[PDB]
């Protein structure tokens, strides 16, 4: 909440009307009033519960309130705010269908990718009806794990429990199922930016640089840079230059574009490993250089602040250093998961078997 | 469905840059201007300046230095836009006709990087030997300077300084070397690299980092026979070359930041430094001999020689002569005497160029005749503050100097006067509180007041000040609309800034106000917490205060609305009725923004301009009495200003310096679809708006109609460029874009720059080609260009003449079309 410097708001505001003060400055003092406000997020405002833990979550893109997530036996759930009209439900087999990646059509709102446990990576309608399959195992105890899609490019990517990663465009064509690491393909994303090197991480403590469109061999990669432990999660930025990364012990680093090998700063934090417990991933503010990350406090941890609590943290980025926290009785569980809109303007978290909402105080 | 026409009004008048050299002859010497897109050049006489060749940009020149490699009987010249459009240019004169030759020219945009906070720095080799660019924290990109390299191919280098603040080439150097200021947690450091192309690698530099001042900010490589380079901070002046180092610390400096350099003699022995409060120093560097013939620097001198505009560059040019140029106030030339005036000043005045920016606020008013408007703007900043009053017949330009910095304008024609918001800064005093450092609007007033509400400051904590604190003191100032006399100035409280300002008529009550909303200002606060509306009655000379209204936060804006006021608070958008007993009551409250910093309005619709939240519409219930949220824009944008366009149109202009049009969506079917608003037009503007009003000033022909364009609104820039937004019909647009593709095959981009690209919308979240904007100053582009051009750009055209069918366009038609359209500014 309490912070480095900063005033002069309508002054700075204002200096950019003069042309005096730049841009970055300016953007960097309007960081401040939303990490303001972020300590005004502190009532919640929504909940929404069903049956077995969420393992992903995704956005609608052009609307702020409509969000879908889905569950731990592959059950979809589409939640739009200020509507009362009982939202949207799939269900699934329940028990070995896990959905583990979803992320929105960018053509038809109406429409979803969707990596399960099945091993059918597949885009499919709300109301159920499968549209298309992707691809597929053919062969039980394979599944898919990461995945994700492009559509400046078009282009469409998975991730597996055994270490090869394939690529498909928006209507199949296939040309990809190489292997790129030796263990799960935890996650994997895409460039906004430019549209043809791709990132990928898996349970082989390193994570993975690669050019889609010149690499076929084999580990003909780009860039491979390595960790302490395994990791879960690596993201870009919306900038796409400055590349996320958390690991499964305690740590995130962050890798910018200048000379992706060596790191900036090491931001440690608990976010420790478990089983039953959904997988962690950190994530980035689509407008500032901020941070949203969840606590699992360990008492192993060298903990800087000496209170220790469950709760979601907000850092900055190319400082290292927290600047706000979200905490909340009765939600005293953990949040795996985390995901502030592309508005910005609100925020959703899912607990297992609790999703939750913390925009800002109804004045 | 929305079609939308762009033109210049005013070109840009601020001077970002300025260099001179031998450009256009080995013989003459050049100068060499940029203002933002447009680059002036100028053979300088012993008078002043020959105007020679005057050329527009598809970009905002970002970089521009005069060179020349070897075999070139003069100086060629690298250009560097905000897009990262590299290019060198050659000056080709033959006969009456002047051409700028593309020599080279390539994109050095790289696919992922931050832009710097400093900006982009771009430095050449004395050697030409290559260029080297700053653009990315943490990276060195280099351009090498091989005959080949017409592409300007590049490669970078790491950099473990992130956080650097300038950096220069050195001269006398066998290998290309870089002398650059960065900051870390240790502090500001100065520190070298040597330059390998072989390795495409920095090397280790002559001489070893040193710590300089904390607030060092500007680096000059001082040329042979000293070599080295001088180092200037806010309270000191260091100079560094190998084993040698010298600083001083004069106290004269540190009252104002030198922000600007310029050498004036070849060998370097005398430099220009000027601050920003407009004083011009020269700084003297001493030579000592050696037995060896090398010559070392033995002292360094600062000398105040006197004001001038606050410069954003200086060119000693020859003969004790200074171009200032300036982009807050008016650039002037100047000269330097020898011997001092009787007040102490070595400077005189020979020729001023008028600068509008930046443009903080305008106001359209029929000052003198009926249907023939006169724009006045705020222009300027501090000193060099003014309004300006511009009208038509191209234009004839009054200016008021206020000698403090105007902030907002209205027009109250039923007391014949302005009101205008101003703020001027004043320092500590010896004994007492603060006083002014020269006079202006606010303190030479006919009359004057002062506010006297004790309510403003609640709960007050003494703070301790430390010695030679800064405030700004604000004011509202009433002035004559003819003789622009300051008839009055009304003072605000300590802390308290003025921030929006209406005049107009409330409810039943026959009276006109001038209503100011403000903010209490404190250091430790992210936003402000504490504000006032207060309604002031100008009669008998004097304000009177007739109410007020506090608020836990700032007024950004106040708009008359349907005899009530609306005003935005922080988040808040708030609804205030005029009572019989003279008092502000609020009706109803819209609370779903981040921050309201712009309103305008139309009927009972409101279009709402939020910090983040671009544009909200926004109406008011009259049967309800409260407002109802019709849509949203949910593409994020950070406004500068906005403007209601119709009923159905909404313009937006944000921080990238980019336009957008938005529309209810159309193909909505339910309410939630009906409550997004689609970006139906964008625009790549390459300016920063801070103002739209309705009005024109092109008289107005009663019953003209049957025109291209319909509506006139006029915005206002930073860089104090003034342009119009108009709309279209679909067929106009039509034919335009036609003519606009014809005619990107026929014009000659300097630098090769694609008119699309250079027009694409472009922000750093997305990159999309434009639509729904047409590009006025393309349009009459036209114009210019010789006959048999003409005929191409027409060749194989559809065109309706009037109303009928359609038939071949011959350039007399088209010429036609486009003295119609020049006409509408």
């Amino acid at each position: 909440q309490i912070l480095p410097p900063c005033r002069s708001i309508v002054r700075t505001l204002h200096q950019h009307k003069l042309g005096r003060a730049s841009w970055p400055s300016v953007q960097q003092g309007l960081q401040q009033s939303f990490l303001h406000t972020l300590d005004s997020y502190r009532i919640l405002q929504k909940a929404a519960p069903f049956d077995r833990r969420a393992t992903s979550l995704a956005w609608h893109p052009t609307h702020p309130s409509t969000v879908a997530v889905g569950s731990k036996g592959g059950d979809i759930m589409l939640w739009n705010f200020g509507i009362k009209d009982k939202p949207t439900f799939i269900k699934g087999i329940g028990a070995g269908g896990s959905i583990t990646g979803l992320k929105f059509n960018p053509l038809n709102t109406n429409q979803f990718y969707a990596s399960s446990m099945e091993g059918t990576t597949r885009l499919q309608d709300f109301k159920g009806n499968i549209l298309r399959v992707f691809a597929s195992s053919d062969t039980i105890n394979i599944w898919f794990c990461s995945l994700d899609v492009s559509a400046s490019s078009r282009m469409v990517v998975t991730g597996d429990n055994v270490g090869n990663v394939i690529l498909l465009n928006m209507d199949g064509k296939e040309l990809w199922n190489l292997r790129m690491h030796k263990k799960k393909v935890t996650h994997v994303a895409l460039n906004p930016c430019c549209d043809w090197f791709l990132a990928t991480a898996s349970v082989d403590q390193t994570v993975k640089i690669w050019d889609l469109r010149q690499v076929r061999g084999k580990a003909s990669f780009l860039y491979s840079l390595p960790h302490r432990h395994p990791v879960n999660a690596a993201c870009f930025s919306p900038d796409g230059a400055r590349l996320l990364t958390t690991d499964q012990k305690s740590e995130i680093r962050v890798y910018s574009a200048s000379q992706w090998d060596c790191p900036l700063g090491l931001i440690p934090h608990p976010h420790r490993h478990f089983q039953h417990l959904t997988p962690i991933k950190a994530a980035w503010h689509p407008r500032y250089n901020l941070i949203v990350v969840g606590r699992y406090p360990d008492p192993n941890f060298k903990s800087c602040t000496p209170y220790e609590l469950r709760t979601i943290d907000v850092f900055d980025g190319n400082s290292g250093k927290m600047m706000c926290q979200l905490y909340d009785p009765e939600s005293s569980g953990i949040s795996s998961l985390n995901e502030f809109n592309p508005m910005g303007d609100t925020l959703a978290s899912a607990m297992g078997y609790h999703i939750l909402i913390w925009s800002q105080e109804e004045a | 469905m929305s079609y939308n026409y762009v033109v210049t009004a005013q070109k840009p008048t601020a001077v970002n840059g300025c260099v001179t050299g031998h450009f256009t002859s080995a013989e003459d010497l050049n100068l060499l201007i940029a203002k933002n897109t447009r680059l002036e050049i100028y053979v300088v006489t012993a008078e002043g300046l020959r105007p020679v060749k005057e050329v527009g940009m598809y970009g905002k020149i970002a970089v521009m230095e005069l060179f020349r490699p070897k075999g070139e009987s003069k100086d060629l010249l690298f250009i560097l836009t905000a897009k990262y459009n590299a290019c060198i240019l050659e000056y080709k004169q033959s006969g009456e006709s002047i051409d700028i030759i593309t020599r080279a020219h390539g994109n050095v945009q790289d696919r992922i990087g931050r832009p710097s906070e400093t900006g982009i720095i771009g430095i050449i080799d004395p050697e030409c030997r290559m260029i080297g660019l700053r653009l990315y924290d943490g990276l060195f990109k280099v351009i090498p300077l091989d005959r080949d390299n017409k592409e300007l191919k590049a490669f970078n280098i790491r950099l473990e300084e992130l956080h650097v603040i300038d950096v220069k080439f050195l001269y006398g150097c066998q290998a290309p070397t870089i002398c650059f200021v960065y900051q870390d947690p240790q502090g500001r450091h100065v520190k070298t690299y040597e330059v390998s192309l072989r390795e495409k690698e920095f090397n280790k530099g002559p001489w070893k980092q040193e710590n300089v001042e904390a607030e060092a900010s500007m680096v000059i490589a001082v040329p042979e026979p000293f070599g080295g380079a001088i180092i200037i901070g806010q309270e000191s002046i260091t100079y560094h070359n190998g084993d040698k180092y010298l600083a001083i610390a004069p106290p004269i400096i540190k009252q104002s930041t030198i922000v600007c350099h310029n050498r004036v003699d070849p060998n370097g022995s005398r430099y220009l430094l000027g601050d920003m409060e407009g004083r011009l120093f020269m700084l003297l560097l001493e030579k000592e001999e050696q037995m060896d013939g090398t010559v070392t620097l033995k002292d360094l001198r600062v000398e105040l020689l006197g004001e001038t505009s606050i410069a954003e560059c200086l060119t000693y040019l020859d003969n004790g002569v200074v171009f200032v140029g300036s982009r807050l106030g008016d650039s002037q030339l100047v000269k330097l005497n020898v011997d001092s005036n009787e007040q102490g000043s070595y400077v005189v005045a020979m020729e001023t160029f008028t600068n509008l920016g930046p443009i903080v606020d305008m106001c359209v008013v029929d000052l003198e005749r009926q249907g023939q408007g006169q724009l006045v703007t705020c222009s300027g900043a501090f000193k060099e503050g003014s309004l300006r009053i511009i009208r038509n017949g191209k234009l004839h330009i009054r200016t008021v100097p206020l000698y403090e910095s105007p902030r907002k304008i209205c027009y109250q024609e039923v007391s014949q006067c302005f009101g205008v918001l101003s703020s001027r800064i004043e320092v500590q005093d010896t004994s007492g509180g603060t006083t002014a450092l020269r006079p202006s609007a606010s303190t030479q007033a006919l009359s004057s007041s002062v506010s006297s509400s004790k309510l403003f400051s609640s709960s007050t904590a003494p703070h301790e000040t430390s010695f030679g604190e800064e405030v700004e003191v604000h004011n509202l100032l009433i002035i004559d609309q003819h003789t622009f006399e300051v008839l009055h100035a009304h003072q605000f409280l300590q802390n308290e800034y003025a921030l929006s300002l209406v005049s107009c008529k409330l409810g039943k009550d026959p009276n006109t106000y001038f209503i100011v909303g403000t903010a209490m200002v404190y250091p430790e606060e992210a936003e402000p917490k504490q504000g006032r509306i207060v309604v002031f009655q100008y009669s008998d000379g004097k304000l009177q205060t007739v109410a007020e209204k506090e608020v836990k936060g700032a007024v950004y804006s106040m708009v008359e609305f349907n005899g009530k006021l609306l005003a935005s608070i922080n988040s808040t958008v708030r609804l205030y009725e005029w009572t019989t007993e003279k008092e502000l009551r609020t009706e109803c409250n819209h609370y779903n923004n981040i921050m309201a910093l712009y309103l305008k309005t139309k009927g009972d619709f409101i279009l709402v301009g939020d910090l983040m939240r671009s544009v909200l519409l926004l109406a008011y219930k009259p049967m309800e009495g409260n407002f109802e949220e019709i849509a949203r824009d949910f593409n994020p944008n950070w406004m500068s200003a906005v403007e209601i366009l119709d009923d159905d149109n909404f313009l937006g202009a944000e921080n990238a310096f980019n336009l957008f049009v938005c529309q209810k969506d159309s193909a909505a079917t339910t309410d939630e679809e009906r409550q997004h608003l689609q970006e139906v037009g964008l625009f790549h503007l390459g300016e920063f708006v801070n103002v739209f009003c309705h009005g024109s000033l092109v008289m107005q022909n009663l019953g003209e109609t049957s025109t291209p364009t319909q509506g006139s609104v006029l915005f206002g820039t930073v860089n104090g460029m003034i342009g119009l937004v108009t709309s279209l019909s679909e067929s106009w647009y039509n034919l335009l874009l036609d003519m606009q593709n014809r005619l990107n095959k026929v014009i000659k981009s300097v630098g090769k720059i694609e008119h699309s690209f250079w027009r694409s919308f472009h922000t750093e979240r997305k990159t999309e080609p434009a639509t729904g904007f047409i590009d006025g100053d393309l349009i009459e582009s036209f114009l210019d260009i010789s006959r048999p051009k003409m005929q191409e750009v027409v060749a194989n055209l559809q065109y309706d003449d009037g109303s009928g069918m359609k038939r071949e366009a011959t350039a007399d038609d088209l010429i036609k079309v486009v003295e119609e359209l020049t006409r509408i500014h």
